[PDB]
Order: structure tokens, then sequence, then C-alpha cells
């Protein structure tokens, strides 16, 4: 029948799940348990397994087919992805689960590691008891991110997972760290009124009592993601500032966080900041899990981009083959370049409220000031003395006399550059043509060896950590 | 005893022309905050219970910060508006809507640009979503003018479209006719390494010498038609040195110190 | 974005003959 | 979620811990005698 | 609708004791929802903590434990916690507050090994709310009978009492003061305060036939 | 757990014990990240002076 | 003698330091049998100890070495 | 250290591996 076929490889996708487990019960091997349970397992569960070969009615059948309610509710935690008390939540084409046949295969290998016998279920006191709990909700939330479930299976998450954990240990908090983050994006996406940051925080007090690494990095990342999404300003400004981000973090941690700390920066006037962290996150982002909140970096970056005085290349829009979506952005990239207002306020206003969504409009409207900006921009660096006069005609600005207050704001701004010599009326350059007699290139060279130096100490520690984790817990 | 409707609720009074004094509607507010205690205790917490009481809590508050501005209570004005601004933003549903929640939220703004902090208004509007929620149209004047001013331009700035609303946005315009003056004025210290007084007194649009003199004690400048414009350029040419090595090198003991442990 | 250099072609070798004699 | 054995917790700090210390003050001991001896077969 | 914190903060910078007051407790109980925002307006919440002209003043000590846990700062939490001098109760039956109470205990044993030189007993140069928990700490080794609890305790404190009767009615004599003496002998290389601990363990042993004679040779 | 926690015999969960359990909490979880980062340094080591 | 019966970390470091810098080949070999004593009571740190030791192709300190485990076991 | 975490993920199939086996060894017996 239908889930015959993928039996095979559910047993494959406990034996990983079984060992990530044992490896975290033994003292302190964190960093091996992290890399382990983030894009790599999950990439292949959901894909591989289910959606690929067919039958995503072996999700429940994963984490129950013991009949186990667990000794603090976790019962319903398993039903709400998929198969609710009825033929799926999405997709079903399961023909034994435990609301169809209990039993036909044991994921659970009889043994307390993920999953075991109802033994386990209606009462347990075992130290493997809170090891096996926290790992349940990790491989149900795998494929509620990527299906994009909603609803009240949605709400009825957060419960489940944090307020029947309030102890934990560093081992368990780093697993129920990550099955919150992939929650709160589902939760995100719906744009429900039912508040996401207000879970995040609780789940936060709970983080920090362990002081468990893992725990602060992952939902400090998505509550400024929520903050956003709300546009209260204040206490995201303040949250970035704390997150300390650890440099020994997953892939898909770092492009979420400088992807947020750049949204907040740009508003700000800090864009020479925000244009280079968005534009690493976008590469840094994979090309599975990360596909939602990858979009909006890469619409928000260009207007992002464009608050600095960069003028971003067409290359840029085809190339991820994303055009169509980027096309109102393209246009704003036109309008910054000519130098005419005109142009820009009307584009502004009619494309509102689609920039809204993405959270650019906030970014639109601070353009005003980079249209002329960036006009003045490669004229006053390209020449030496240039009149206003010529500025003005160029850029279609309306006086040579208006150019010349919004060039001298732009110098206290510095990111142009000059002095003003307002006697014949030009606009100067700043220039030494030599900057051997100055610091200037050495000072260049050692900020290369500082970052090269971080790169050396960051290695050293690194490097054992894995071989080491593996010699206590044995390796084959 | 309250702000609400009817005029036997003592700061109503106030808000209409039975009282016609701009000084006794802000003072009688301190009055009113023993008479909020009770109706702004249940609706700090989101129900639809506490729809009825949302709309009390504001109006005492709403009512005291508008009539503070006519008078220049200003600061005041900014405490008692913060409450209001946390209403406005949530709350949905249960009224926030109003002609009140509108004007209060333009005064706000304006205040931002009379401080000078155009960072302050960046943050601000995105905080409330004040710009979609009752929409530019008096809104709208502040955060042109906020644009223009960081633009750089101080000819398409606006006064004009802050005189459209006059729900007390009347007020702001006496103490933003300063502020752009402080502006180009900062703005000139950084343009001019040194330029004629003939060519920079135009673009002030001080003409007279007694203007010359009120700004320039702020700038730093000495005297009227004379002014040194010329500090702020002088800043940027100390690259030049090499002789003392120490400070100019940077960093000799941080990058040294690091090397020494990885070998 | 694109090069304003292509609309310049056809426009800069025809300037270039009357543009000599017009300015010194 | 709560940890399995709360009676093995509570007794933990006092039992095992403290005579772990002693045991693990030695081992700190070896840590920098070896960088001491590294550099020491370097010369 | 609801999410925003902001408004109940508002009302403590706006005009008039009364208002505050009420705004203080409000206050306490959405700490724990949104953490972050109460964060920024923390320096407000610890001047109304430190007038003393408040009635709500021990909820506004309350206020900034809270956030101050939720940071990661435990010592910050502590100075104000000691400061309200009630309210312990309503903390020490939580599980997230508990934090606070955990860390008076563990503030109170680090001292105690510093003032264990001039007076032995950790006793009165120590403060009160501190002490406090401790000797609720010892209530709970006591109800237990737990010999292993009441040991350990007793040598951070340097105190000889706990170490001696691990409970106090000692009806339970062989066996919980062996413990005892391999305990001490391990963790420290300390001669003194050892030769104190072994001469209580004296007293107890001559007093009752009970105990077995191989913990008294170990003793002696 | 806690003081109001599960157990009422109090050996076998020490419930009197419990709610005051971050105060064990915290050190044996300091136990396992202490032994931990010396081990991993010392070997690293060793194998460097080895060679 | 002395700090057998609850070793000291000072105590252990110097039996270790003194050893590697001396040039005085009796005073190397000593130092080399105590660290057995000093852990006799807990003989499993020892062996480890003594691994370094044990590697190099200094006599004196190989003689030492075996003493050393000899006594701790 | 690239090549070091290559050869890392290696010997984290074989680490994991024996977990699993043991689970299975367990249960073979448990089921006769």
């Amino acid at each position: 029948p239908a889930p015959q076929d993928v039996e095979m490889k559910e047993e494959a996708a406990a034996g990983s799940g079984s060992a990530g487990e044992g490896d975290g019960k033994a003292a302190a091997t964190e960093h091996s348990q992290r890399e382990l349970d983030t894009v790599t397992l999950e990439d292949i569960k959901e894909h591989v397994r289910q959606l690929e070969k067919a039958v995503s009615g072996k999700e429940p059948r994963f984490v129950l087919r013991a009949l186990r309610m667990l000794p603090s509710t976790s019962r319903r935690l398993n039903h709400y992805v998929l198969y609710k008390a009825v033929h799926g939540f999405f997709t079903s084409n399961n023909a034994t689960r435990d609301f169809l046949l209990p039993f036909l295969e044991e994921p659970m290998d009889t043994e307390a590691d993920l999953q075991f016998r109802p033994r386990t279920g209606k009462a347990a006191s075992a130290p493997l008891l809170p090891e096996v709990e926290a790992y349940l909700q990790l491989l149900m939330v795998i494929f509620l991110m990527n299906s994009k479930r909603y609803k009240e299976a949605q709400k009825i998450s957060d419960d489940l997972m944090q307020k029947i954990s309030t102890q934990n240990r560093r081992a368990l908090d780093l697993v129920a760290a990550k099955c919150y983050y992939y929650h709160a994006r589902v939760y995100e996406f719906l744009d429900k009124l039912d508040v996401v940051r207000s879970f995040l925080h609780a789940r936060l007090r709970t983080a920090t009592l362990r002081h468990d690494a893992d725990g602060q990095a992952t939902l400090l990342n998505l509550l400024l993601r929520n903050y956003l999404h709300y546009s209260l300003y204040d206490q995201a400004e303040k949250l970035v500032s704390k997150s300390v981000f650890p440099e020994q973090a997953n892939n898909n941690e770092w492009a979420r966080y400088l992807y947020y700390t750049g949204r907040i920066k740009a508003i700000q006037l800090e864009y020479s900041e925000a244009r280079r962290t968005m534009t690493n996150a976008l590469r840094k982002a994979p090309q599975h899990t990360a596909v939602g909140f990858k979009q909006t970096v890469h619409k928000l970056l260009i207007v992002v981009e464009l608050l600095l005085g960069e003028i971003p290349d067409r290359l840029q829009f085809r190339q991820p083959s994303l055009k169509r979506s980027l096309m109102p952005y393209f246009l704003l990239t036109q309008a910054v370049r000519t130098g005419n207002l005109a142009k820009f306020n009307q584009v502004l206003d009619q494309f509102g409220e689609k920039f809204q969504t993405d959270g650019t409009y906030t970014l639109i409207i601070r353009l005003r000031h980079n249209v002329i900006k960036t006009g003045v921009r490669m004229i006053s660096l390209s020449y030496s003395r240039i009149s206003l006069a010529d500025i003005a005609q160029k850029l279609q600005l309306d006086s040579p006399e208006d150019a010349e207050f919004i060039v001298a704001k732009a110098i206290r701004d510095g990111v142009i550059e000059a002095s003003i010599n307002h006697e014949k009326g030009y606009v100067q350059s700043k220039e030494m043509i030599d900057i051997y007699s100055t610091r200037e290139p050495q000072l260049a060279f050692h900020q290369r060896i500082s970052f090269c130096l971080d790169i050396h100490n960051m290695s050293v520690k690194a490097m054992r950590f894995p071989p080491k984790s593996y010699n206590k817990d044995l390796e084959s | 005893l309250q702000a609400a409707a009817g005029m036997y609720e003592q700061l109503k009074d106030e808000w209409n022309r039975k009282s016609p004094n701009l000084s006794k509607c802000g003072e009688e507010l301190g009055r009113l905050k023993l008479v909020l205690l009770e109706l702004n205790f249940l609706p700090t917490t989101g129900t639809k219970l506490t729809k009825q009481q949302l709309i009390l809590a504001r109006d005492i508050l709403e009512i005291g910060a508008q009539w503070s501005i006519l008078c220049k209570d200003i600061p005041s004005f900014e405490r008692y508006m913060a409450q209001l601004k946390c209403y406005y933003f949530d709350y949905k549903e249960q009224l926030p809507e109003s002609a009140y929640m509108h004007q209060l939220l333009g005064l706000n703004l304006l205040f931002l640009l009379s401080q000078n902090r155009v960072a302050e208004f960046h943050t601000e509007l995105e905080r409330l979503p004040a710009k979609d929620i009752q929409t530019n149209v008096y809104i709208k004047h502040p955060v042109s003018l906020e644009q223009y001013l960081m633009e750089g331009s101080y000819n398409k700035v606006f006064l004009a479209k802050g005189n459209i609303p006059a729900e007390s946005y009347t007020f702001f315009i006496d103490i933003l006719l300063d502020t752009i003056r402080d502006e180009i004025a900062g703005c000139i210290e950084k343009a001019y390494e040194k330029i004629l007084f003939a060519e920079a007194t135009r673009i002030l649009f001080f003409s007279t010498p007694k203007k010359m003199t009120d700004y320039a004690k702020k700038r730093g400048w000495l005297l009227g038609p004379n002014n040194y414009y010329s500090f702020a350029s002088q800043q940027q040419k100390p690259e030049d040195s090499t002789i003392p090595s120490t400070e100019l090198a940077r960093q000799v003991i941080e990058y040294a110190r690091q090397l020494e442990m990885i070998v | 974005n694109v090069e304003d250099d292509f609309s310049n072609q056809l426009r800069a070798e025809l300037e270039k003959h009357g543009y000599k004699m017009e300015t010194s | 979620s709560f940890l399995g054995p709360e009676p093995e917790d509570l007794e933990d700090l006092y039992s095992r811990y403290k005579k772990l210390q002693q045991e693990l003050e030695f081992l700190e001991v070896q840590e920098e005698y070896i960088k001491d001896e590294q550099k020491n077969l370097k010369k | 609708m609801i999410t925003s914190a902001a408004g109940i903060i508002s009302l403590l910078d706006e005009e008039e004791p009364q208002l505050k007051e009420f705004a203080l407790h409000k206050l306490n109980a959405v700490v724990n929802d949104f953490w972050a925002e109460i964060s920024e307006s923390v320096d407000k919440i610890e001047v109304l903590y430190e007038d003393e002209g408040f009635r709500s003043r021990q909820f506004a000590a309350l206020v900034a434990s809270k956030v101050f846990y939720h940071l990661g700062a435990f010592e910050e939490s502590l100075n104000y916690a000691l400061g309200a001098g009630d309210l312990f109760n309503v903390n020490d039956n939580s599980e997230y507050v508990e934090t606070i109470i955990a860390k008076c205990i563990d503030h109170y044993t680090k001292q105690c090994v510093e003032n264990a030189d001039l007076p032995e007993g950790e006793k009165k140069p120590i403060d009160q709310r501190l002490e406090g928990i401790v000797n609720k700490m010892f209530q709970r080794c006591l109800d237990d009978h737990k010999y292993k609890q009441a040991i350990g305790i007793a040598l951070e404190t340097r105190r000889l009492d706990v170490f001696e009767k691990t409970i106090l009615e000692s009806n339970d004599v062989p066996g919980m003061l062996a413990y005892s003496l391999k305990l001490c002998m391990s963790l420290m290389q300390n001669k003194q305060f050892r030769n104190k601990v072994l001469r209580v363990l004296v007293k107890i042993y001559m007093n009752l036939e009970k105990p077995d004679f191989i913990n008294v040779c170990q003793c002696l | 757990m806690a003081l109001d926690g599960p157990e009422q015999m109090e050996l076998e969960e020490g419930k009197a014990g419990s709610g005051l359990r971050q105060y064990y909490l915290s050190k044996i979880e300091e136990l396992q990240l202490i032994v931990n980062d010396k081990s991993q340094n010392l070997r690293r080591l060793q194998a460097q002076r080895n060679e | 003698m002395a700090y057998c019966g609850s070793g000291n970390n000072k105590a252990i470091r110097r039996l270790l330091h003194v050893a590697v810098s001396d040039v005085n080949d009796d005073v190397r070999r000593a130092a080399v049998e105590s660290l057995g004593f000093i852990l006799f009571r807990t003989p499993e740190q020892c062996p480890s100890v003594v691994s370094l030791l044990s590697e190099s192709y200094n006599p004196h300190v190989r003689y030492g070495a075996a003493m050393a485990l000899g006594v701790c076991c | 250290m690239v090549v070091v975490y290559l050869a890392s993920l290696i010997r984290s199939v074989v680490a994991l591996h024996n977990l699993i086996n043991n689970k299975i060894a367990n249960r073979d017996a448990e089921k006769k």
C-alpha cells in the first residue's frame, strides 16, 4: 500500500534523530547537536522522505503509533501538523497511523530515545523522559514550517512547546530552541493578530535561566522579525543591541540576524552598514528552509542599497530569477539615479500598499533625500570644481541655490565628503594625490590584520570540538 | 467629574469655549488624574469589555494635551501624549479611532522637529504607524517637512501646509520658523572653508546684523556680518601627519598580543 | 542598470564633426 | 521538559560534584604543564 | 487587541503619586509576557524603588527583579529583592522568579566563606533577607530526611551545627554521620574547618550507643 | 519541581527540597561545562606536544 | 607525604615545573617519582600525567614515571 | 579548519551509528 514504500525511509529518519538525543545527554557536546539538528536533517526529513516520494501521513506516524500522550501533554502536538482526527490536515495517503491501525513498523526501536511503547506515555520518571519529550517536538516541527500550516494548529503550538518546559537543561533547551524558531516563522506568515511576540518573550525567560547559548541565539533573531511586523520600533532597537549573537551558529541563523539588523539600521540613516549585512544575508541564506524570509531580504535590500547611494545593477534583478516581483523596486532604482523627485513621489504612493507588506514602505519614503543625493554624489566625486549650476541642469533640481543647501547637508552627513566654496560658486572635491604621506594605506592593511587574527582565534577552538564530542560517545 | 461628554463633566467645559482659558485646561488635568485612576486601570489590558473604558481614559489625557500647545506648555504635553500613543497604535476595534486621535498624532510629530532630532522622527513615525492609521493629510505637514530638511532643501520645506490643520498645529509653526533657520546655519559652517560675507547672508535669509548675531552665538561664530564659517573645514586636514607613530599607526599593542598567542 | 553609453553612440559621432568648429 | 530524577539532582551537588573538584584541579595542572613542556620541546 | 506594555509605562512618567502606584502594580502583571519593552524603561523603575515616599515601594523593587532576571542579571535582581524586604513568598512558590530566590542562597554561601575567618558562624554579620531563605533551605533538609542535603550546605556556611545533626531528631544516627567524614576530606585541603566539624561529631557519638563504631573511628 | 509540586512522601523527590531547585541545577550544569572545556584544551595540546 | 590524603593544586604544579627546567640529572629524575605519591588516594589521575613523561627519550624522567605509577596504583 | 570539518561530518555518521546499533541489539533480546 502507500505507507509501505516510505517505510524504509522512516527507519532512516529514526537513525539520525535517536543518536542525536544520545549525544546530548552525556555532558556538553553542544556544537555537534546544533549542526545536525537544523538545515541538514530537516532538508532531508521533509523533502526527500515525505514530498518527493509522496505520503505526508508518515509524520504523526513517526512521533506516535504506540499511543503515547506523554506525562505532560504532547499528544495534541503530534495531531495538529497532520491528521487532526480526520484524513489529512494537509496530505494523508496513509493506511496505518495510530488512528488507522496502530503499529506496522517501529521507528521507536523499543527503547526511549525518540519514542517507546505506551508504558512511557501514561507515566514514566526516567532521565530518558525529558530527553525524548524535547526531541519529539523537533521531529514534528520539521513538516510544520515547510508545508506552511495555519489556523488553530499554529496557535496551540506555543502552549505545548513552552509552559510544559520551564526546567530543561543545556542539552534539552538547545533542542527546544530550534523548535520554537520554526513555529515562529510559520506564525509570522499568516499575519494573525494573535500575538506572536508574547510566547517568544515567555520562552526567553526559560532560555536565560539554563544559560544555554543556543536558546538565546534562536529566539532573539525571531523576536526581531515579529517586532518589524507589528511595527513597534523601540523594543527591537534595544533587543538587537543586547544580542551578542555567537560566532558558532547555524547558517540560516547567520543570514537571518544580519538581515534584521539591516532593516533596523536603514531607517536610522545607518544605511552603509545596513546594505553590507543585507547583501551578505541573501548569499548566506539556503535554497530550501530560508525561502519565505529570503524573498523578503532581496526585495528590501534593493531599496536599502539606494539609501546609501549605491546604484543597483540589472544583473542583481535577473540572476536569482525573481525579476518580475522585483520590477517596482527597479523603477525606484531608475528614479534615484536621475535626480528628479516627481517620478520618485509618484511610484512611492502607487506601489505603497505592496511595499508595506514586505516592510519597505518606511524605508521608501527616506529615498526622497537620496534621489537628489545619489545624483549629486556621482557628479561631485567625478570632477574637481564644478558649478552648482552644472549639478542643477543635469539632475533636474529647482535651483542652483536649492542644490547648494542639499550638498551642504550631505557633506555634514559625510557620504559625499567635500567642502563647498560659494565664492565663484563651485563645489570642491577632497583629494591629496598621494596617500603615502598619510597613514591611510597602513590603516587599511592594519584593519585586515585585526579581522584576520579574529579568524585564527575562532578556528583553533572550533576545530577540535566535534572529534572530542565523538570520543566520549564512542565512534565506529 | 470626568472629561467625558455633557457639560456636567468638568474637563469638558475647558475643551469647549465655556472656559476660554488655555491654561486652565492644562491646569485642571492634574485634578483629573485622580478621576483617571479608575478609568485607566482596567483598559491597560485589551479586551472588548474594556472598550467603553478606553474611550474615556483617552478623553481626559488628549483634551489636556491639545490645549497645552496653544500656550506652549509643550514639554508637559509630550509626557501626556505617550500614554495616547500606545492606545492609538493598538486596542483595535475598541475605539482608539477618533477626531482626537488624528490631531494628537500630528502635534507630536511636529515637536520632534522643534527639538531637531531628525532621527527621532523616523523611529517614531514607524512606531505608531503615524502615516497610515489616520493618513497623511494634516499629518502630512511634519512628515514632508522632515523629509525636506533631511534632503537639505530650505526652499520646499512648507509651513503653509501646517496651517491647513488649525487643530493647534498652528502654534507649532511658530517654533518651526526658528528651526529651518537653525539648520541652514549649521550646514553653512560645514560648507565654507571661507567665502565672502555678502555671498553668505542671502542664503541665511538674514539681512540685518541683529539676525546674524543671534544665531552666530549658537554656531560659535564671532560678531555679526563677520563670521568664521571656517571652523568645521579645519577639522579634515590632520590626516597629513606621520611623525608621531604610536597613535597614528593604531592597534600596535592589540595585533601583536593575539599574534603571539597563536604561534 | 543599463548603460547610458549605448544611447550615446549615435549622438556622439555626429556631435564631433560640428563641435570642433563651434567651440575652441 | 522537567528533569527525570529530582532526588539525584538535589543530592548530586553535595555528592558527586564536591569530590570531583579535587580531581579536576589536578587536571588543570596537567593542562598548564603540557603548554610549558610543549614550548620546551620547541627549544 | 494588545501586544504593547507601553501605555502602563507612560502612566509612571505622568504626574500624581496615586496614578503611579496603580500603574506599577499592573506593570508587575504584564512583565512576563513582554520583557523587552519594560527593560528599556528599567532605569525609571529604579528611581521609583529608590524613593521611600511611594506606598507601592515593594512593587517597584519587585518589578525591577523580574526584568533583571529576564536579561540575565542575577546579581542586580538581588540588590532590589533585598530592598523590598517582603514578597519573597510569591517568588518562592513560582518556577520563574524562583531564580532570584535560588540566587540569595548562592550569594549567601560564598560570603560566609569570607566571613568565617573571624566569627566562625555565618550568623548576624550577614543580612536578614538572605539568612531567611537559608534557614528555610535548612528546614527543607530536615523535612525530606536527606542527610546529604544537610552536609553540603553546612560546609559552605561553615557552621558546625547542621553537620552534626543533619536531621534534628537524630534517630537515624548510623550512616548520616559517615557522610560528613568522607565529604570534608575530599572537597577541601582546609585543615582548620575540618578539625571543628569533627569535634561536634564526637559529642553526638558520645551520647548514644546507636551510631556505628566504624563511623567514630574515622573521626578519631 | 516545586514546593507545591508532585510527590507527597518527600524523599523520592525531596518535595520540600524543590522550589529552590535552581540552586542545585546551576551547580551540576557548571561542572558539566568545566570538565568538558578543560578536557578539550588538554587533549588537543597533548596531540601537538607529542608531534 | 604531606599533600597525600587531600592533594593540593599548587603542590602537584611545582613537582611538574621543577622537572622540565632542570639540567641537574638527579634532580630531574626525582621530581617525577613524587607525582604518584600526592595522587595516592585518586590513582586515576596519574597515568595521564605520567604519559607525557613516558613519551620523552630522557631516561631520568622515564625512571621516575615508573615509580609514580607504581605507588598510586 | 574546513578540511577537519569535512572529515568531522564523516566521523559523525559512525558515532551516531553506534548509539543506534546498541538499540537494535537491546530490542532483539527483549523480543525473545
